[PDB]
């Protein structure tokens, strides 16, 4: 599997 | 650990046939709108998960370099909205169409706010040859660009099904219902209708230019599709008939007045003249001198129609044939120095091309309860995984 | 991909939808 690039989407994180 | 995820992701996410099947039909094809109705409040969050759900994925591709997988999973999943909003019809038509309006311009906004970055930030150049930027650059671009196609075409779409839909009722409830008495569709249904289109497009966050622009439309059609019933109508223009009819066009002044529209008096233009002049005095050429100041923005030829099919009531004194002389002398003085005004049929420009898109600080991982997604609900829960260790 | 917007003929053929 090749290298990950920077994730374009900032992902925020989510609780119940 | 993080390379085992890693590892997983790429695995589900070069998967493309699951991917896809489960996009277009589950999400895509399987939306459930909030059925909750129009004048419900909703977080954004239920409003653009679909959207929202295909930006983690689509930015996780990118992530893993899947530029391939993005094109075909991109073209199913524009092809299957715009598939989706033109097979809409029935109670479903307003809150369905906002709905896909909504996470369109959620997609769109964000691949935008991809390309700056790509053009912007030299980070993104690091892991990646200097063509494989460049098809990438090309993919985004030409992806905003089919975005735009996208946002332009379901609104078109839903908005001319929304003509569709108000043609009927519109008709039968500003020329032929009654509402005085002393003087089947009525005015509360046209009413309960922009009433609906007003409270879904508040509720699922729309812009209100968007909201103007719709409205501006659906009124300026109704102007025209009943100023075309009246000025047909023989043994039914009458000063009563005039009365009513003021009465059920103040009604939509009214219901624009209080849902912050300041154009509508202008949207209902013909209308409201025609109205106008079935009510002032037509006796005196005095009269009728006033009555062509009255009615700004109708044709002699127009003002020559409603005149010469005027039903006089009980006791009442005809339209002078001096009067109609005169008239047609007006008519026949401009003709020198047709009748029916055309409906605008579309397309439109999309108002959304005519605001600031969407701003993109956080994307949030959320895939509402009731759904049924294996493969995706990995992807993300992975993605969600990987964000709270860092 | 690549698009294509809708035209009046596209339009007039949604108007006549069942």
């Amino acid at each position: 599997i090749p290298c990950p690039k920077t994730r374009l989407a900032r992902v925020s994180v989510l609780d119940l | 650990n993080a390379t085992q995820i890693n590892e997983e992701l790429y695995r589900l996410l070069e998967d493309t046939e699951i991917l896809n099947q489960e996009i277009t039909e589950g999400l895509l094809k399987g939306f459930e709108v909030p059925d909750a109705g129009v004048a419900i409040q909703l977080s954004k969050r239920d409003v653009v998960y679909p959207a929202r759900i295909l930006i983690i994925v689509l930015s996780e591709m990118w992530r893993f370099g899947l530029t391939k997988q993005s094109e075909s999973f991109l073209a199913q999943v524009l092809t299957t909205i715009q598939k989706v909003v033109t097979q809409l019809k029935g109670n479903d038509l307003i809150p369905s169409g906002v709905f896909w309006l909504a996470n369109v311009r959620e997609l769109y906004s964000f691949v935008v706010f991809a390309l700056n970055s790509i053009l912007t930030e030299e980070t993104f150049k690091n892991g990646m040859t200097d063509e494989e930027y460049k098809e990438y650059v090309s993919l985004v671009t030409e992806l905003k660009d089919d975005f735009e196609a996208l946002s332009y075409n379901i609104y078109n779409i839903w908005l001319k099904k929304l003509q569709k839909q108000l043609q009927k009722k519109a008709i039968n409830a500003v020329v032929i219902s009654e509402s005085l008495p002393g003087f089947e569709y009525t005015m509360d249904d046209i009413l309960t209708f922009f009433n609906s289109i007003y409270w879904c497009m508040k509720s699922f966050h729309i812009e209100n230019e968007v909201f103007h622009a719709v409205v501006t439309t659906l009124l300026n059609y109704v102007d025209a599709i009943c100023f075309n019933e009246l000025i047909m109508k023989r043994n039914f223009l009458s000063w009563k008939r005039g009365l009513q009819l003021n009465y059920n066009v103040t009604r939509l002044e009214e219901w624009c007045k209080t849902h912050g529209l300041t154009d509508g008096t202008e949207c209902l233009q013909h209308l409201i003249q025609t109205a106008k002049l079935l009510q002032v005095r037509k006796y005196t050429i005095e009269d009728i001198d006033i009555l062509r100041g009255i009615c700004y923005s109708l044709t002699p030829a127009q003002l020559q129609k409603l005149i010469s099919q005027y039903q006089v009531a009980d006791y009442e004194s005809p339209i002078p044939q001096e009067i109609l002389r005169y008239v047609a002398d007006i008519v026949k003085k401009e003709a020198a120095l047709s009748i029916f005004i055309t409906p605008e049929t579309g397309p439109f420009t999309d108002p959304f091309s005519l605001i600031k898109t969407r701003k993109f600080d956080q994307v949030e991982a959320y895939i509402p309860a009731w759904l049924s997604l294996p493969s995706t609900k990995r992807i993300v829960d992975l993605v969600a995984q990987q964000v709270v260790q860092d």
